[PDB]
RNA sequence: GAGUUUGGCGGCCAUAGCGGUAGGGCAACUCCUGUACCCAUCCCGAACACAGCAGAUAAGCCUGCCCGCGUUCCUUACUGUACUGAAGUGUGCGAGCCUUCGGGAACUCUGGAUCGCUGCCAAGCUCA
RNA sequence: CCUGGGGCGGGACGCCCUUGAAAAGAUAUCAAGGGCGCGCAAUGGUUGACUCAAGCGGGUCGGAAACUCGCUGAAGAGUGCAAGAGCAUAAGUCAGCCUGACGUUAUUCAGCAUAGCAGUGGAUGACGAGACGAAAGUCGGCUCUAGCGAACUUUUGAGCCUCCUUGGUGGGGGCCAAAAAUGACAGAAAAGUUACCCCGGGGAUAAUUGAGUCGUUGCCGGCAAGAGUACAUAUCGACCCGGCAGCUUGCUACCUCGAUGUCGGUUCUUUCCAUCCUGGCCGUGCAGCAGCGGCCAAGGGUGAGGUUGUUCGCCUAUUAAA
RNA sequence: UGGGGCCCCGAAAAUUGACGGGGCUCAAGUCGACCACCGAUACCACGGAGUACCGCAAGGUAAUCUCGUAGGAAGGCGUUG
RNA sequence: UCCGCUGGUUCCUUCCGAAACAUGUCGCAGCAUGACCUGACUUGAGAUCGUCGGUGGAGUAGAGCACUGAUUGGCGAUUCCGGGGAUCCCUCGCUCGCUUGUCAAACUCCAAACCCCCCGUCAUCCUAGAAAGUCGGAGUCCGGACUGCUGGGGUAAGCUUGUAGUCCGUAAGGGAGACAACCCAGCCCGUGGUUAAGGUCCCCAAGUGUCGACUAAGUGUUAAUACUAAAGGGCGU
């Protein structure tokens, strides 16, 4: 709303809402790489990005598109896909050689048992180092998907074959 | 202003933090055997006595809260620079 | 009367430009100094940690250490060698 | 108190009046004079000063009143406009003891003009322009400042 | 080429003219230096235009210049011989032809000074109180330094 | 392997803002549908959160355009003006001002442009 | 002690901000605007969630004064208190949990540019323990810059050292830290008077003459507003503007403190002219008489008395005028 | 009618006095330019003294050495024993 | 006796040569510490008084009104808060905008010239010793002036208090009538020459110089200047 010359635009980022520039101080003070967890109403990413002067770069990228070479056929977008998703994320990291790095959620609050949690703990299982406190990931079994009892019959097949999209993912980087 | 009179503090004896009750410190009367109420008694003869014929001098308009932390583990206080106020309480 | 503070005389110093108030971009925050590299100091008002004296605004030091945080300069003062220290918000490298 | 005491530039501005106490009001009233809701005046005389002098409140005041009063005379009520370019914002102060604490109280309010400053505008028809012009020259010997009349517009319909 | 001569002296000279002055080695008035045309001596002669005249001089000025008053080191005067010896050139108008070109250089003379002690102005100069541009002395004198260069010989 | 669409994180932080107009979604995003659950409301599943078969490009988002206000840059006039560094046996009764050499605006004006540019990665795709 | 002499007044006598201050830094005055000698267990830390002021529209005696809804709104609010600076997914508001308003310790800044100087204060670290938080982080109080004090002494805190041949008791002495104040704030325990005064100095500093200045004083000028039964200019001359003199009083501190003898009068001499009379003129709202106004002119004259030290002024009777 | 140069009025002070004085009028004034000359211990040349630094010495270098209050430093003269 | 106060303190040359300022001080006619002068030594390779280009700091001049406040009318609206003599029967000041006219030490959407730090460059100095260090001896903390900064204050002051440069102080000699500090010029001794500032009618060395005009007032015959009269007017020219 430029009302003349001494009104203040903010940064470009912020304009659109896509950016805490007070979180990402906070959060570039560390030097280490930030594990980016962004998740969409239909799927989950997770990115490893590190600081330029000429912008961000990232290092290594997992989506949830990428379980469904694995064998799975679930929504992408719901706290088993989330925890695939980490899975493959960390383990395509220590595959590069990148082992390290901070959870940053953005903008996103931050709820245990939330699918950003699931990817974190999908993250801290593939033995990706990442702080955290394990208060604040989802149960083992909502992580296998008992919520598939909810309403979906067919949705009961999920635990059997995310433990099978499990051991896949893990034999493609074992 | 007020302090509560219990809370939890750093302990510089047993190193934690542990409980630790406020106490007001009172000012002692001053011994007649130290060096210096000797010296007093000794310059004290015919005429002025020096430094001890001196008059007290003023107040600052407010003193500090002079405080002692006395830890509730191993019963051993310790005193820290303290503010300046008016009026103090504690918090109960 | 007039004080010796550490403030003296800094409206304009530690002050910022209509269309860079609020939080300044965090990029300066975590750039990176090489020992010997030159320097310069332009205060940035609101990072008010780890801030130089404004005497030493304008003024280019050489990174000389670190000291956590902060980047340990050498600055001239008339014919003086300081020590200052400053976080890299306040700091930003010489071009050749 | 002559205007030879407050008429130098020797000093910065004085005008911030939220730093000082007590300004005296000026004495100028009105600054549009005859008709002010005319502007298809052919002819446009204004008064320029030629030093970089102050013009206090009531040397401004007495300008404009004998320019007025020769304007009304001449030219009628309402042949002609006038307008007072300048505002009296500077504030003149005096040492009312000697030369200690001798930072002045505030006695008054001048104008700090430039050389070649406007200070006066007459606006007439063509046949009031030596009228103009002959209140313009009594109202510049009231100003602390050698002055001269130029023509602004209509120049080709004078000579 | 630049021709660089002092007229005024240094009584009530500010210390970054008067500096200046000496890094030009012109530490008294009537000497002359000559200097190449680059920024760093146009600026520096820009620096003390209030207290030398100064112009691109011609090749036979600097000829007689370097004849009448080129000094070697123990205050021996400069020569023909002496510049047959020590330079490819013949003589001393040739070489100051080669250094008005470019092609050789002042310091090519061994021994001999930077600078050169020039009479004063036989008939008088225009004066020190004005510049070149206003009836004076002072100041850029372009090609016309050769008349005053001329005249103090 | 080159480019594109979309998504994520960004850099510079209005040349990017405010406003108006016309087009798009196969994937992607989104609005959108619910509240068994993890999580939530000083009340409200509005938000946050979770789980999502449909509907939808009306919004966000993207692309095209518009000089309308704001901004930024150029151009002409103002103008080498204002101011100013150095020097001066130049000058004013005075407050001051001038000449020479060197720097040099702001505002306004004439006419233009500016309705962001851009880095990393990923995924769909378009290949010889 | 400072001080446009001193004194009275005040504190520019400690600390903090803006301007002065001339776009690095420094920079004086009894320079201008001022402020501080505190307040707060929350008015503090952290996390989460939110966004403020003010307008516009909607909503019931809930009034254009409440509360609530929507829109606009980079901040026009709030942030304890001066000023300036900072802050909006917050440095603001509310809520959850908390006490980092933590013990010890090293540097470097800045008070005190450059460039030595203290008690301190403030930045960055280390050690040891924590609070909040997924983590990153943040927290050494309250967004940054004021809210304070040496040595000696006492008292208080923790553990130690020590007291004269040796061991012990009581009592002393010491080390580190905290409290108590010196505001004349880099810290004396501190009222006057001298015309009865003394000494050393000072024109580094006042009374007086002299120099400068001229606000004030005296004397003018420009424009002429108007008044003058009409008519600005016979006469008077408002407002504003520009001067001269240095004969009033101020300002100032250049000369004089190893002395330039005060005021007034008296006596004698001289000068200036801005002329009171005497001479010559011009105007008139000049019949004459006599006025009023102005111009030239400094040759001569300009006196006697009552009060008062007076200067000045008042008064008396002469006088061409006094 | 406007803009300019010079002059005039405005313009009165105290011992006789100040363009330095005499005096000066198409100037011996003012303005715009110009020509020649005079005129320092400056500058140049020669000779001489001292100084600084270098050099075993001989000597070399000095455009970049030669004013000076408070004051520091070095070497000498003189008096009496 | 003591004094921080006054007076005096005795031979020559040579080399170098200040400070009249800051902080603390019962400090203000004193002293300490530092800046500044001087001497010696150690060390051993750079330094920056100047230029040019570049990376950075600008918030002064000027400018402007975009913030904070001032400020002048005209025009249009706030069916809002309110001045004037039962349907508030109708009159209207502020307030908010679009144009007009003005401003600012302690306003800034802008924004110089100087200047400052750093890099490179040239230039100058430097192994006949850069920068740095250590030690010996001090004086000094009454300053003053000119040119600027419209510096601040003041009616002004040969006033007072700042600042940059340069001087006198402590600076001869030459020139301004004389002139602490204005111009030339910094000055070992002697001689010769040529100039500088300034001057050339006589006093008085050199022009009764040249060209083109002006002035009729002895105006003037006065760089800076504490040593030089204004506003206003003139059919003087
Ligand atoms: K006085
Ligand atoms: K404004
Ligand atoms: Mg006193
Ligand atoms: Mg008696
Ligand atoms: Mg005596
Ligand atoms: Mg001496
Ligand atoms: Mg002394
Ligand atoms: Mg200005
Ligand atoms: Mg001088
Ligand atoms: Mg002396
Ligand atoms: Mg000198
Ligand atoms: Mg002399
Ligand atoms: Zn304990």
């Amino acid at each position: 709303m430029a009302t003349g010359p001494r009104y203040k635009v903010p940064f470009r980022r912020r304009r659109e809402g896509r950016t805490n520039y007070h979180l990402r101080l906070k959060l570039l003070l560390s030097r280490q790489d930030r594990v980016v967890v962004r998740k969409s109403s239909r799927n989950v990413q997770i990115q490893l990005i590190a600081p330029t002067p000429d912008g961000d770069i990232t290092y290594s990228s997992a989506v949830s598109n990428e379980l469904a070479k694995y064998g799975y056929t679930g929504a992408t977008g719901n706290t088993t896909a989330a925890y695939l998703t980490g899975l493959l994320f960390g383990l395509k990291s220590l595959q590069k050689g990148y082992e390290g790095g901070i959870l940053d959620i953005g903008l996103q609050a931050s709820s245990a048992g939330s699918r950003v949690y699931a990817a974190l703990k999908g993250v801290v299982d593939s033995g990706f180092e990442i702080p955290c406190s394990p208060e604040v990931f989802p149960p083992d079994e909502r992580i296998r998907g008992e919520h598939i009892a909810g309403y979906r019959e067919e949705s009961s097949d999920l635990p059997e074959q995310f433990e099978a999209t499990k051991e896949k993912i893990f034999a493609e980087f074992s | 202003m007020k302090i509560p009179k219990r809370f939890r503090t750093y302990c510089p004896f047993c190193k934690t933090h542990n409980e630790v009750v406020v106490e007001r410190v009172k000012k002692g009367q001053a011994s007649s055997m130290t060096h210096i109420a000797r010296q007093k008694k000794r310059q004290e003869g015919i005429g002025n006595s020096g430094k001890f014929s001196k008059v007290p001098g003023g107040d600052k308009p407010t003193k500090r809260i002079w405080l002692r932390y006395r830890c509730t583990v191993c019963k051993k206080a310790h005193q820290r620079p303290c503010f300046r106020a008016k009026k103090f309480e504690f918090k109960e | 009367t007039n004080s010796h503070g550490e403030k003296r005389c800094t409206r304009y110093k530690l002050q910022k430009t209509v269309r860079e108030r609020g939080i300044s971009p965090v990029s300066r925050a975590i750039q990176e100094f090489e020992e010997g590299q030159m320097v310069h100091i332009d205060i940035d008002p609101s990072v008010q940690k780890g801030m130089p004296n404004p005497k030493f605004q304008g003024s280019t030091g050489k990174v000389i250490g670190q000291r956590g945080r902060s980047y340990v300069l050498e600055v001239r003062s008339g014919n003086a060698m300081k020590e200052v220290f400053s976080l890299p918000q306040h700091l930003k490298p010489q071009k050749y | 108190k002559p205007g030879s005491m407050y008429r130098n530039v020797r000093q910065r501005s004085f005008t911030r009046r939220k730093y000082m106490g007590g300004v005296p009001g000026s004495q100028v009233i009105h600054y549009d004079m005859g008709d002010k809701a005319n502007t298809s005046f052919p002819v446009k005389i204004s008064l320029i000063v030629e030093e970089k002098c102050q013009i206090r409140h009531t040397a401004l005041e007495a300008a404009r009143i004998t320019a007025n009063r020769h304007l009304v005379a001449d030219t009628g009520k309402m042949g002609f406009y006038m307008k007072l370019r300048v505002y009296p914002h500077e504030v003149i102060r005096e040492n009312k003891s000697g030369m200690r604490r001798a930072f002045g109280k505030n006695v008054g309010t001048a104008a700090r003009v430039k050389p070649m400053q406007k200070i006066f505008t007459v606006a007439v028809e063509k046949q009031n322009f030596k009228a103009a012009k002959e209140a313009l020259w009594h109202a510049g010997q009231k100003l602390p400042t050698p002055c001269r009349i130029v023509v602004d517009e209509g120049a080709e319909l004078v000579q | 080429m630049y021709a660089v001569v002092r007229l005024r002296g240094q009584v009530n000279v500010r210390y970054t003219i008067e500096d200046t002055m000496k890094m030009l080695r012109l530490h008294k008035v009537n000497h002359c230096v000559f200097v190449p045309e680059n920024p760093h001596y146009k600026g520096m002669v820009q620096k003390v235009k209030d207290y030398v005249a100064y112009g691109k001089i011609d090749a036979k000025t600097l000829a007689e210049v370097l004849e009448n008053r080129g000094r070697l080191e123990g205050d021996t005067r400069l020569t023909e011989e002496y510049i047959r010896e020590n330079t490819d050139y013949d003589s001393i108008q040739a070489f100051a032809e080669a250094v008005i070109e470019g092609k050789s250089s002042l310091k090519d003379i061994p021994k001999l000074k930077p600078v050169f002690r020039l009479h004063p102005p036989r008939k008088g100069h225009a004066g020190i109180k004005r510049t070149v541009q206003q009836g004076g002395v002072l100041g850029n004198h372009d090609e016309n330094i050769n008349v005053l260069l001329h005249k103090m010989r």
